[PDB]
């Protein structure tokens, strides 16, 4: 499953 | 910036057998960016309906892509392999040879 | 033996060509279990293992609903470092991303990972203590300023040492006939005559999972290694790997001539000679 905080910003 | 040319292999699935239904396999990798093409041949004209792989990357942030479609091999018929990307001078055609 | 989760994420521009495109897949090990395309007929999570498939409709809502924001995000992303590079937005750029768990044999957590790129080149890269970012320049340096300041960087950590971890403990379990037998490859060797006096030995490897393999020739006792053609390994297709070993001999000669295979799937190494008929 993924990690939401890994669609965080650049 | 970084562009990188595709290696290409072209293969069956199994040990090609004249007359038995099989998978003609392209595997091009290698290469950045991901902008490419890629055609599978049977005597020379493009194959309808060619599936493949999802766009995926090595270690080192190459691309690779698996380009199939089912076929039949015949002791006649050429098989092979049309991919072109940023980095070739022209479409590079890889002929398809069942001992490799 | 160990085991892996990662997901591989692409964005990238295509000025006057149309919106950034966003690609996911997820591995675990070497098997693809899951895919999203930005470009999609409607862009759904999709699975592509057999066992995510025991996965309800709220698990591919949840999956396809980030993969939907990551889409958003990584637009927004771009737009940043096309910006932190003063970069024209006419230039078309790539964004990669991996990220994901190691665990061992008895399924505790070894390692997380959280790299990206820009354009090919290493961008920014998580630690070992996961908790800190070493940054390929001074673009790099401010999304890391960014992420270490965030309020939220202890949760960023929290998902690699355990929402990442229990899911992949729990895909080794749903396809653990799939994900943890491995399967030894299939062996054969091929005579192909070049002239009267040399002939090409050609060592198969067929149908193996995972797919780091090793496959050596050996004149006698010791490595043709100078003059053995390899192949990279290369899928075969359907979840398999297949490669081969080359080596030319003299026409005469060819029992002097064994291939060593060693996998995963194998109980001892294999010797292959080649046996004409």
């Amino acid at each position: 499953a993924q990690d939401i905080y890994r669609a965080s910003y650049y | 910036m970084i562009q990188r040319t595709p290696k290409i292999q072209v293969y069956s699935r199994h040990p090609a057998e004249n007359g038995k239904s099989n998978f003609l396999n392209c595997y091009v990798s290698g290469f950045h960016p991901s902008d490419i093409e890629v055609d599978l041949l049977k005597n020379g004209e493009r194959i309808e309906k060619v599936e493949h792989s999802d766009l995926s990357f090595s270690k080192d942030w190459s691309f690779y892509l698996l380009y199939y479609t089912e076929f039949t091999p015949t002791e006649k018929d050429e098989y092979a392999c049309r991919v072109n990307h940023v980095t070739l001078s022209q479409p590079k055609i890889v002929k398809w040879d069942r001992d490799m | 033996g160990s085991h892996s989760m990662r997901y591989f994420y692409t964005a990238m521009s295509r000025p006057g060509r149309g919106e950034p495109r966003f690609i996911a897949v997820g591995y675990v090990d070497d098997t693809q279990f899951v895919r999203f395309d930005s470009d999609a007929a409607s862009p759904r999570m999709a699975p592509r293992a057999p066992w995510i498939e025991q996965e309800g409709p709220e698990y591919w809502d949840r999956e396809t609903q980030i993969s939907k924001t990551n889409t958003q995000t990584y637009r927004e992303s771009l737009r940043n470092l096309r910006g932190y590079y003063n970069q024209s937005e006419a230039g078309s750029h790539t964004l990669q991303r991996m990220y994901g768990c190691d665990v061992g044999p008895d399924g505790r957590l070894l390692r997380g990972h959280d790299q990206s790129a820009y354009d090919g080149k290493d961008y920014i890269a998580l630690n070992e203590d996961l908790s800190s970012w070493t940054a390929a320049d001074t673009a790099a340096q401010i999304t890391q300023r960014k992420w270490e300041a965030a309020r939220e960087a202890e949760q960023w950590r929290a998902y690699l040492e355990g929402l990442c971890v229990e899911w992949l403990r729990r895909y080794l379990e749903n396809g653990k006939e799939t994900l943890q037998r491995a399967d030894p490859p299939k062996t054969h060797v091929t005579h192909h005559p070049i002239s009267d006096h040399e002939a090409t030995l050609r060592c198969w490897a067929l149908g193996f999972y995972p797919a780091e393999i090793t496959l050596t020739w050996q004149r006698d006792g010791e490595d043709q290694t100078q003059d053995t053609e390899l192949v990279e390994t290369r899928p075969a297709g359907d979840r398999t790997f297949q490669k081969w070993a080359a080596v030319v001999v003299p026409s005469g000669e060819e029992q002097r001539y064994t291939c060593h295979v060693q996998h995963e799937g194998l109980p001892k190494p294999l010797t292959l000679r080649w046996e004409p008929s």
